[PDB]
């Protein structure tokens, strides 16, 4: 994702 | 029954006061009260959403009541929640507890123009400051050129939360300041969940260890490192080198 901290 | 309830969230922040006949956090003398266990936002809450809250500082408790004392100014606050094209309807209006904590200035990492520093030294697992944006779907923002993604922030699998230009200058926006904080693989801050009275259900940053005044404050920005990695430029150069050092 182009986003911070996202939880993979 | 004419006792005072404290409900916490996990993230440190209160809501205290009287509750009505329904159980429900609802009256003229309602307060949030921010992390510090210090500064609080006082006044007319409905179910425990922020109408008119005035800013004070708690004083003391007395078997457990908690006593203010409004903060001189008329600073006043509302349950104000981004949508998806409007970030906040005081834009200019700082966040009190923020702006007691942190600032902005040049960055001391290279090329990374602005940045967030603490104004004070603090304790480890301390909220410093609050990330707010607008509030856009993850397929908006993967659909789109990195040129586009440089201040979005996943919220939860739903919601991104974006400071889009030309809020990215504290002139045009500062009611938060957690869009400004720059990345490193060695941070000295974390992302966190944090229920705003203002801002609703957003993410905060918070200190892991303690920091001194005038410290830069970084966060691992957690990119997606093998979907190369999915990111900026900068920090898949500043990850290679990363790895390097290791
Ligand atoms: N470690 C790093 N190295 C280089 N640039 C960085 C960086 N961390 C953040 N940035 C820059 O900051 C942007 C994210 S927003 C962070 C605040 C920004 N520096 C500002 O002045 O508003 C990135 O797009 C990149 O331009
Ligand atoms: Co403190
Ligand atoms: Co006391
Ligand atoms: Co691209
Ligand atoms: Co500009
Ligand atoms: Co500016
Ligand atoms: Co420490
Ligand atoms: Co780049």
């Amino acid at each position: 994702s182009k986003s911070k901290d996202r939880k993979y | 029954r004419h006792g005072v309830c404290w409900i916490y969230y996990p993230d440190g922040g209160s809501l205290v006061g009287e509750v009505n006949e329904d159980g429900e956090m609802t009256g003229e003398k309602i307060a949030y009260v921010y992390p510090d266990e210090r500064t609080a936002l006082y006044g007319k809450f409905i179910d425990g959403e922020m109408i008119e809250g005035k800013l004070a500082t708690l004083m003391s408790t007395e078997e457990g009541r908690p006593h203010f004392e409004l903060m001189p100014g008329n600073s006043v606050y509302h349950f104000d929640k981004s949508t998806s094209s409007c970030i906040s309807t005081n834009a200019l209006l700082p966040d009190p507890y923020e702006s007691e904590r942190v600032y902005v200035a040049e960055s001391l990492i290279s090329s990374a123009g602005e940045g967030l520093f603490s104004k004070v030294a603090v304790g480890p697992n301390t909220v410093m400051s609050f990330a707010n944006g607008v509030r856009i779907t993850h397929q908006e923002v993967d659909s789109r050129d990195w040129a586009l993604n440089g201040n979005t922030l996943s919220l939860d699998e739903e919601t991104v939360i974006d400071v889009p230009e030309p809020y990215n200058h504290v002139s045009k926006y500062c009611a938060s300041l957690g869009h400004k904080a720059n990345h490193s693989f060695t941070p000295n801050c974390i992302y966190d969940m944090f229920v705003h009275p203002r801002f609703g259900p957003i993410k905060c940053i918070r200190t892991l260890r303690a920091v001194e005044a005038d410290e830069e404050l970084t966060v691992a920005y957690g990119y997606d490192h093998s979907p190369g990695p999915e990111a900026p430029e900068w920090y898949q150069v500043e990850l290679k080198a990363f790895q390097a050092t290791q």
